[PDB]
């Protein structure tokens, strides 16, 4: 978090309340049409009423596609799930590509569960049965309640409980002076150790003595837990915590992703629907971002057709900087973005354009501000001129070496000489390619 | 239900990998993976460098008489042979030297990770 | 024989459920419900030598202490007591 | 509140929309047009419902966006949950855990259901009083008595030791409406007829009550157990198969196990124990199968346990994967002889407009007639799916400007914001050097 | 319901003069593993 | 940073596996401790006996054996592969242990991947 | 590189080099097609062979107590020690054993009259049969009767054994023994070669350097001979570029 | 009764049919003709039995259906069961369980055997009385010539309790191990005659691969039956080779070099051939015999053409035995031998017609037609195969040539013609 990454300046989409894109806001410069389309897509995500919709960010490299996707993620917030993914990740040695894609799809669909957990804490001060003056059956003594006195830091309360709790109390070996907690939703007593006021400095127990609970005896709170469908699927496919031989085998064996069946996924969907109907949980459909979609092969694209046609799928964002390239896994089949035309028919294409020199200068200034670097106007103009040739990434990547060189030279700002020296020290892609071409005989292969 | 397969082989085959202890070195001086979960960074770094035994201390303790009995809690030479004794004291010296060398060998290695590091890094 | 009777009834309030537990003999009732009195807080012992709160307890002398110097002083006093009383 | 299932591509299709004579209506149950293809789908659906002929294969072939998957989903929705419908993609059979033939076999056998119908004695009533007497110390025989009540009966039951243990585990109290199966002794709580005593604490908020059951106490109810052939194979393959039912990881099931299961199911069917419910396997984009998978399909459709197989492909004369041979639809002619082909014709203007109207009704979007005309023109020019996407895009744009009806301006705005394949390809040609490869 | 057509115990290794320590070691290993793991396999009894 | 008790075991008395006392000593100190059920179980599991030099973590109660003290009666002719003789610790029985180590993120991932994942830090079967 | 026409003696020259070096220098012969393992990556095979070629010579004196057991008496304070009596043809010796050895003696089922040996440095006990003087105690027992050992009870031998770095790597790749349930279930697992981590390699290098400084170890760099190297692919050659530049690699 | 070993393709081959001077006979031990190939095979057999030269490799090359596999089977038959003869196909070395080099290494080590002789005491008799009391026990055993009472030890008492032994059972006990195997009950197997306790000399021939697998891990011998060997470490193999050398030096064991036969070796790829090139140079390498019918053909895994599909570097280490096509007389003699093997009686005209058919098309086609003609003759209640039956089975079953002609007639009806 403290370290500055390449998209550390993107705090969202700089959109007006009417959806129009401001020239420079929220860390984004230019790309007004793409930003407006991404805002429409953000509204679509927030509407939560569409499934399997796909958006493709298409444009030359270094044109803000990943920045736009991260701006979408920032606009949605941490509540909305956002599962980034590169196309190379589908090639796994454990599960098939379709399984990886399905798992990421289920990772993007989130579920938020709201529940109230009511507990009674305290140190047991009193344990007195409530006998009845008329014993049932004539002989012996009958009891109708068990009075438990619970003491905390700022109070003491008595709880008239069901007589059946006597067995749980004996099983937990609860005696006077012990700290216990009783859960309302289950009616069970759990002994979380003994109070520390009865412990001496000469005792050696570690987890036996516990501090007296603070606060009130009756504690209730609302617990909000955010989970994804993939979390439930994996937790049910390879369960952890059992005491049977299968759980022991799972612990022993090397963990391995498995092909989760449609039966388990249907059961999870049914449980989630039941929870939603009960009012416990609220569905939070998020976004799956698949960067470098062109690295997927023809099998992945074909599966993606069925994946997107599903009614449970999230909203998928693709990104490709390829032209009329050959689809991987096929022999001499060319498609406009490296994506077969069948999948391109299922997506909405957002075009990202190249940046004018003014926009490049603005982006350089913003990146310098984010990295804590003061740059002079002449140095900024020289770096923008360097960015007119070469690329924008080269210019934003010369900022920190130049700052280091200035600091070594003893200056708090980047001057033009520092940028010139850095340009002399480091070559760009075009200059290196020219050097290689001029000496193609001396290099290898 | 079928009877099992009785596979008969030469008795010499089952001893092919077996090597007599006098013909093999102790590989426990290179046992790093066996130390995990048993030896801590404290033992290797702070305790053993300070409280390693020395030959002088070992000899002094061995030669000294038995310690006095612990106090109870209070609520408040005709048949003597010189050669036999020389052999016996040589054996005692060899035993003490072996004890020293084995104690040094069995605590020479420090864990790669240690109990503290593993416990700190192990989430619930 | 000696039994514990668990009883659940339906009684008018229009109806509510109640549970009762019946013990055949008083010995079982005492065993399951000893009615133990609240425990007593131990006395925070203090080192007679340094007056700091006690952290140790020398088994030979049963005298709590909180310092190595206190331990040495206690053992010297015990040796003097042994020499005198014998 | 939004359920886990939301508005998808085929969310408006509730069935094929046919009449008794399998004559397709122009617009019913979401389906529009494709009259000949829908009639063929209805005939195939009747064949599936009859469930007498095993291993029939149907190929839905047509241009992209002609409603092949729409027709398949309509067939699936018209079948109903009683008849199995396994829908997979062609790419899904390529697995690192099992062979292609094993994956195809599992896909087939997930589409056949075995149903076992048996009658059991069932006790359902309101607990009035439950008493359990247990020894104070040491192992002994617990003695108990339970009282159950209906609207017309009340009986006092003497309880055995195992029923006592079951009741103790279930924590059955007075007022609990419980179900008891006499054979297995299983007890299932289904509610409380009234609240517990108020004087008790730490009890929580009482939920709603359940009315006491009527009729006799010990009734006779029909219990139906339904599993697929794949589930039987998995749970019989190995001891851990029941966990493999959820984790996958079945490996390759031995052919001996499958032969034993086929023999046993045939014996059960002869002995009237179980009924076979053949279903459908839908392989979308069957052109991704290789020559070996097609060759396996050739002989796997010849079994009497095979379901009806429905394939969809939009390929012309194309090279078969794994070979260098060009074949229609990417399928070998030997398999093409074993299947009937259903062609889908392209949609006209009125069919496109009706599809757009149904989609707008499904998405709760109100659109003007001029907007419908413009959107239909766009769909004819670009594609149907592009127009469907622009539906929602224009709905959102209209909602942004605090409107109520989607106008032509919103459609033009979303046409400007989002591009089709053609305009994207044109703009990429305009900047060909900027894009990376070719 | 599926039963294997044939059922056999595992193959046994026999030598005329085996190392007298191998068999007790294998027996102890099997005994300890059974004593530690058989209680955990009781739920699968009906399946077996 | 962890508080520990470090000393040589003098006597272990267990009355009847319910309650017991443990006596620990240094070169300058000696004290007796009251044991509970879990402490007694941990001491019996590790087969801790007299003359052993042990450290006890106050927070978790885990016991690791450093060595055993050498006496005239412990002049063994053969020693086990893990036993080693160490001097009785000096100073105070209660000590603070500070451990500083450098690990990588991948090592923590491998540690928390499975129950005994630290073994994969040697085998590489991650 | 030995380059020449077939039949010109490249393999013969390598074997002549091996003969000139002697059996004390590790000569590891491998074929280029042996890197295509189905358990580990090709670079792992290459690095395993590299570590195989590097040899370490360790000089150590081993002590073993061997003989027939005449008495086995644990001494209670728990057990402080075990007194054992071993008999040989050259006499009888009484030994005091560390109490941890009693568990090993009980596991091996050692009784009076059994012939055992005990390793002094490790405490390992092997019960190698019954003494043949007791062969007539029953007419039919399933026992293996072994002669009484000939030499002294206490046997000392100073030995020099050569090990390779790969031996230490595979010795530290997986744990050995362990009475826990996971360890026992791991003993049943099929032994598979694993991509040993570089952390373990570096730690083993540190251990080797420590023992070399102590003076109990000597390093023999050795030679790894790869025949039919043209069977290596481009990845193997690229990895060889880095591996040969290591300061730890062999010739 | 029908046993597992029925009549196969080489069931009639019982040897090489050579005299003491390695001069082949015209017809002997099921072999007809090919004098040069049989003489070369006899020389290779003498080399194998001598056991002095290690890693010698021989290739049997010739046209299809020229007795290459027949020569290999005759070589295998001339050697006894004592000498290992591992026969695999080239496809078998391609495995998902181990590498190709590992597969060839295990193929090599399966071909070298270690012969170890040891003495054991075996007690075989009929149980008379078994007594066990709370442990002590007595056991009384009898033969047809003597009776004895044994005093039992604890381990033998446990062994006799584990394997239920009652009076009247005839059992054998291995004294050192307690291995009790019940071989029947007598009042069904006759009671043993001679001494009750017999000292026997048991000889085991254990291959190097078997030693490696047994010593690879605990319970590792199971891998000899269920695969699961993985890739055995080279350290274990070197240790086993060293220990076997120690045994040979100390006289505890004898090495029995054997033969590894790889039929259709052209299926091997360049990697396997390169591995074999150096695997043959070890002193523990067996004799390798290979057969292939390929002419100048692409080597699998490469684009290079080689005379046998084998790279020339390996071919420089091979001795090549060439098989020549058979004449009319040799073909007729082979047909007679096969008819005698299958118990089929033919007329001389039938033999002539079948010889002409075999010469025109193939020897294997005629050998196959023999059984079909016998069945056709048995269908019409005949006893001897006539020319009419041979013509009937010729018309019923096609050969490759006529099948190809008929396919070319209707080439459009078939699938994927090129
Ligand atoms: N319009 C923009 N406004 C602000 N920053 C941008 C803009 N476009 C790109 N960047 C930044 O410049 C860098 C270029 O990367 P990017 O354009 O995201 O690559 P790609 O084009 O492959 O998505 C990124 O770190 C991004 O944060
Ligand atoms: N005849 C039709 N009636 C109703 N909706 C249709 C029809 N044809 C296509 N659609 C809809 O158009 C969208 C794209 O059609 P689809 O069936 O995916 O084409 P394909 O046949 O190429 O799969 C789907 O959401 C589908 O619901
Ligand atoms: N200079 C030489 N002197 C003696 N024998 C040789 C010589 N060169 C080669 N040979 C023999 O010729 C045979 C083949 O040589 P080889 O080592 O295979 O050459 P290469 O390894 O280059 O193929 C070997 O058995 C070897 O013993
Ligand atoms: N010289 C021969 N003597 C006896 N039988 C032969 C002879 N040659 C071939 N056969 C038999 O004829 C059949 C031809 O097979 P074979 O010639 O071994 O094929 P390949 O050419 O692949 O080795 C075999 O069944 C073999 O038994
Ligand atoms: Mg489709
Ligand atoms: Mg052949």
């Amino acid at each position: 978090t403290q370290r500055i990454a390449s998209h550390s300046h993107v705090k969202g989409l700089g959109l007006d309340e009417s959806g129009l894109a401001k020239q420079a806001a929220s860390g984004l410069v230019g790309q007004e049409n793409a930003r407006e389309a991404c805002g429409v897509i953000v509204e679509l995500i927030k509407s939560k009423k569409m499934a399997g919709r796909a958006v493709l960010l298409a444009g030359p490299p270094g044109t803000g596609k990943t920045a736009l996707a991260l701006a979408i993620a920032q606009e949605l917030g941490s509540k909305v799930p956002f599962c980034p993914m590169v196309g190379s990740e589908v090639y796994s040695t454990e599960i098939k590509k379709t399984e990886v894609l399905m798992e990421n799809f289920r990772r993007a669909i989130g579920l938020r569960i709201k529940e109230t957990k009511e507990v009674y804490e305290g140190e047991v001060t009193e344990l007195t049965p409530c006998e009845t003056e008329n014993p049932m059956g004539g002989y012996g003594k009958t009891i109708s309640h068990v009075i438990i006195g619970l003491k905390t830091a700022k109070g003491t309360k008595q709880l008239k409980l069901d007589p059946s709790i006597f067995e749980s109390l004996q099983k937990e070996r609860v005696e006077a002076g012990d700290v216990i907690y009783i859960e309302a939703n289950s009616g069970a007593v759990k002994r979380q150790g003994r109070c520390d006021t009865y412990a001496t400095e000469f005792d050696l127990e570690a987890e036996e003595y516990v501090p007296l609970p603070k606060g009130d005896v009756h504690k209730k709170k609302e617990i909000i837990q955010d989970v994804t469908l993939h979390d439930l699927d994996v937790a049910n496919a390879r369960p952890q915590g059992g005491q049977d031989i299968l759980s022991m085998m799972g612990q022993l064996m090397k963990p391995k992703k498995t092909e989760i069946t449609d039966k388990l996924r249907g059961e999870i969907n049914k449980v989630v629907n039941k929870y939603i109907d009960q009012g416990i949980a609220e569905l939070v459909p998020g976004v799956l971002f698949v960067d470098e979609v062109h690295m997927l092969d023809i099998e992945c694209f074909t599966y993606l057709h069925r994946a997107l046609e599903s009614s449970i799928a999230p909203i998928v964002i693709f990104a490709s900087n390829r032209g009329n390239c050959v689809i991987r896994g096929t022999e001499d089949i060319t498609s406009p973005h490296g994506i077969p035309l069948d999948l391109l028919d299922r997506v909405m294409i957002i075009r990202t354009m190249l940046y004018t020199p003014q926009e490049m200068k603005q982006i350089i200034k913003i990146r310098a501000q984010t990295e804590g670097i003061n740059i002079s106007e002449e140095a900024l103009n020289h770096l923008g001129e360097i960015g007119t040739k070469t690329t924008l990434r080269y210019s934003v990547q010369l900022l920190t070496p130049a700052n280091l060189l200035a600091k070594i030279n003893g200056k708090d700002s980047i001057e033009k000489e520092h940028v010139e020296e850095i340009s002399e020290l480091f070559y760009d892609a075009k200059s290196s390619a020219k050097i290689l071409a001029d000496q193609q005989d001396k290099y290898m292969k | 239900i079928t009877p099992g397969i009785c596979f008969s082989t030469a008795s010499l085959v089952l001893r092919a990998t077996d090597v007599h202890p006098l013909q093999r070195i102790d590989m426990g001086r290179f046992d790093l993976i066996g130390l995990e979960g048993r030896v801590s960074r404290y033992e290797a770094d702070t305790f053993l460098p300070r409280h390693r035994l020395s030959r002088r201390v070992l000899l002094e303790v061995a030669t000294a008489p038995d310690p006095p009995p612990r106090p109870k809690p209070v609520k408040m030479s005709p048949f003597y042979l010189d050669s036999l004794e020389e052999k016996r004291k040589r054996q005692r010296s060899e035993r003490l030297e072996r004890i020293f060398q084995l104690s040094e060998a069995h605590g020479a290695l420090a864990p790669v990770y240690g109990t503290e590091v593993l416990d700190f890094c192990t989430l619930p | 024989g000696p039994i514990i009777t668990y009883h659940s009834v339906t009684v008018p309030l229009a109806r509510c459920s109640r549970t009762f537990i019946t013990f055949s003999d008083d010995a079982t009732f005492e065993e399951w419900f000893p009615q133990g009195r609240p425990p007593k807080v131990p006395v925070r012992e203090v080192c007679p030598v340094t007056h700091r709160p006690a952290l140790y307890r020398d088994p030979v002398t049963d005298i709590p202490y909180a310092t190595a110097r206190a331990f040495k002083i206690i053992r010297e006093a015990y040796k003097k007591y042994i020499t005198a009383h014998g | 509140v939004t359920r886990i299932e939301r508005i998808g591509a085929h969310s408006h299709i509730r069935g094929l929309g046919l009449d008794d004579a399998l004559e397709p209506r122009q617009a019913s149950q979401g389906m529009v047009g494709q009259l000949a293809a829908r009639r063929a789908a209805g005939v195939v659906l009747e064949m599936i419902r009859e469930g007498k002929i095993a291993g029939r294969a149907v190929l839905i072939a047509g241009q992209p966006g002609t409603g092949k998957t729409a027709i398949a989903m309509g067939m699936a929705q018209a079948l109903g949950p009683d008849t199995p419908f396994t829908a997979i993609a062609g790419s899904e059979i390529f697995s690192l855990e099992m062979s292609k033939t094993e994956a195809l076999t599992q896909a087939f056998r997930r589409s056949i259901g075995v149903r076992i119908k048996e009658e059991t004695e069932i006790i359902e009533g309101e607990v009035v009083e439950i008493q359990i007497d247990r020894p104070a110390t040491g192992t002994g025989s617990k003695v108990g008595k339970l009282t159950l009540k209906t609207t017309e009966m009340e009986t006092i039951y003497d309880l055995g030791t195992k029923m006592i243990e079951s009741l103790t585990k279930d924590k059955v109290q007075a007022g609990d409406v419980i179900t008891i199966d006499k054979a297995t002794g299983k007890i299932s709580k289904l509610g409380r007829s009234f609240t517990r005593a108020r004087d008790y604490d730490a009890m929580g908020s009482q939920t709603k009550f359940v009315q006491c059951p009527d009729g006799e106490l010990q009734k006779r109810k029909e219990v139906v157990h339904t599993v697929s052939l794949h589930e039987i194979d998995v749970i019989n393959s190995r001891t851990q198969g029941f966990l493999a039912l959820f984790s996958g990881d079945t490996g390759e099931i031995k052919s001996e196990v499958r032969e034993q299961i086929n023999a046993k199911v045939a014996e059960w069917r002869e002995e009237g124990k179980a009924e076979i419910i053949p279903g459908v396997l839908f392989i979308d984009e069957v052109h991704m199968l290789d020559i070996e998978s097609f060759s396996f399909l050739n002989r796997a459709l010849e079994s009497d346990m095979a379901p009806v197989l429905i394939m969809a492909t939009n390929r012309g004369i194309t090279r078969i994967r794994g070979t260098s041979y060009q074949s229609p639809h990417g399928i070998p002619i030997d398999l093409l002889d074993r299947l009937l082909i259903v062609s889908t014709t392209p949609y006209s203007e009125k069919d496109t407009k009706q599809i757009l109207r149904i989609r707008c009704e499904e998405e709760d979007v109100e659109m003007s007639e001029d907007a419908y005309t413009v959107l239909t023109r766009i769909g004819l020019e670009t594609s149907l799916r592009y127009a469907i996407q622009l539906i929602t895009a224009a709905s959102l744009v209209c909602r942004k400007r605090k409107g109520t009806e989607v106008q032509v301006d919103d459609i033009k705005r979303v046409y400007s914001l989002f591009l089709d394949e053609s305009r994207s390809t044109q703009y990429m040609k305009e900047y060909q050097d900027a894009f990376l490869f070719n | 319901f599926v039963m294997p057509p044939v059922e056999a115990p595992p193959p046994s290794l026999h030598a005329c003069h085996p190392p007298p320590w191998l068999a007790p070691r294998q027996a102890a290993f099997q005994e300890q593993l059974a004593s530690e793991l058989w209680p955990r396999a009781r739920p699968l009894h009906r399946i077996v």
